[PDB]
């Protein structure tokens, strides 16, 4: 196991699909503010039915 | 424009993810987007042109 | 390249 900064383990997944590394940087915080809600709606959906 | 950004003491590399392999941040090493400010965790640095040392001739 | 041809 090697550290890595997560900021940079995000920008090669996005080189993996063919997005270029700069538009993650470009948009960082856009990206964390819908990856943290969604997972809050993951939440929610877990939350309001079996 | 593959791999990583990497510092020594005070020099700067890049290399390839899977094996160290330290090269100098040259332009023909490395790719242009925006300017800076956007940037979380940036740094300061030369990137070396080659062309330069070409055309002084 | 042809830009930079001042030298
Ligand atoms: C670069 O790396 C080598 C090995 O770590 C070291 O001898 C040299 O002093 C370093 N130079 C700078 C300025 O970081
Ligand atoms: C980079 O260097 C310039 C030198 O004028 C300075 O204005 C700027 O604040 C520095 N930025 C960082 C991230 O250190």
């Amino acid at each position: 196991a090697l550290q890595i900064p997560f900021a940079m383990q995000m920008a090669y997944r996005f080189n993996g699909i063919g997005v270029t590394q700069n538009v993650l940087y470009e948009n960082q915080k856009l990206i964390a503010n819908q990856f943290n809600s969604a997972i809050g709606k993951i939440q929610d959906s877990l939350s309001s039915t079996a | 424009r593959e791999g990583v950004f990497v510092s020594n003491g005070t020099h700067w590399f890049v290399t390839q993810r899977n094996f160290y392999e330290p090269q100098i941040i040259t332009t023909d090493n490395t790719f242009v987007s925006g300017n800076c400010d956007v940037v979380i965790g940036i740094v300061n640095n030369t990137v070396y042109d080659p062309l330069q040392p070409e055309l002084d001739s």
